[PDB]
Formats: structure tokens, C-alpha cells, sequence
């Protein structure tokens, strides 16, 4: 997952 | 510590965003075909960000003059 | 009253900006191969806009879910 | 020319 969305 | 999803060309590039897919002499592909495998990153658990040198809003230098975070890309000399 | 120069596959696209081409069913190329004619307008005289449905920091909607100005893209659910 | 760049 992408960092700020994890 | 790693990087997203390759895409692109060769898998050349990586991605920055479930729909950004950038690569050194690729530039940014923003929701194209090349983008699409970026939506897998959404699957997985571990955390990945993409790029080396950070810029603007939470972004890192995406590709040539390009920075890019996971929704979005902008011109930015210093890249 | 003009779009920008075409651009990408089969000139279907359409330059946002110097570095971005981006087409309805093409997406959004930020700095590849398909945005090099882009920077053929920084040279004609006359003023052109693409896209039709503005967007957030005055642009327009440049492909499915993507807003685009003339230095950047980004993920517009509006779009 | 890109309109916020004429």
C-alpha cells in the first residue's frame, strides 16, 4: 500500500 | 523500506500512486495502461514509497524535472 | 478559442501543458515521449486551453478522473 | 501558448 494510504 | 509496484515500459518504471506510474527516462504515466498494475499496491500490507529525493507536498522526485506523490504530479525544477 | 496542439497515440490526445499530453481514453502522460510536441505551444502566439470541465487550481478535467493544468495532474474524483 | 503562460 502506498505510504499515506496504508 | 521499499519501493512500489515496477510498471511501465519493461517494468522500468514504479509506481507513486494507485494511478501514477513514473521511470527515469520513462517520465510519468498518469492513469494510463502502465498505471494499472499500480492498483495491486492498494492489496498489499507493507508500506512502499516510491522515488529517492523528496519535493513539494509529500512527493519525491518521480522522473526528469517531475515530482509526484500517490495522486499527483508536478513540475518541479529541482527534480 | 483553441485546444492545445494534439499529441500521443494517433494525435488522439491534447497538451494541458508543455510536458503534459492527456487523452479521454488515453489518460495522462506527464513528461514522456507523447508530451514532446507540447512544447511546440510555448512558441505559437496565440492562447489555447484544453479540456472543457474545470477543476480544481484552475484546470480542466484531462482524462478519467484526472484534473490537469498546465504544470501538473492530479486525481479529481469530479473528473 | 499555454493561457497562464501567454
Amino acid at each position: 500500500c502506498y505510504f499515506q494510504n496504508c | 523500506l521499499r519501493q512500489c509496484l515496477p510498471c511501465g515500459p519493461g517494468g522500468k518504471g514504479r509506481c507513486f500512486g494507485p494511478s501514477i506510474c513514473c521511470g527515469d527516462e520513462l517520465g510519468c504515466f498518469v492513469g494510463t495502461a502502465e498505471a494499472l498494475r499500480c492498483q495491486e499496491e492498494n492489496y498489499l500490507p507493507s508500506p512502499c514509497q516510491s522515488g529517492q529525493k523528496p519535493c513539494g507536498s509529500g512527493g519525491r522526485c518521480a522522473a526528469a524535472g517531475i515530482c509526484c506523490n500517490d495522486e499527483s504530479c508536478v513540475t518541479e525544477p529541482e527534480c
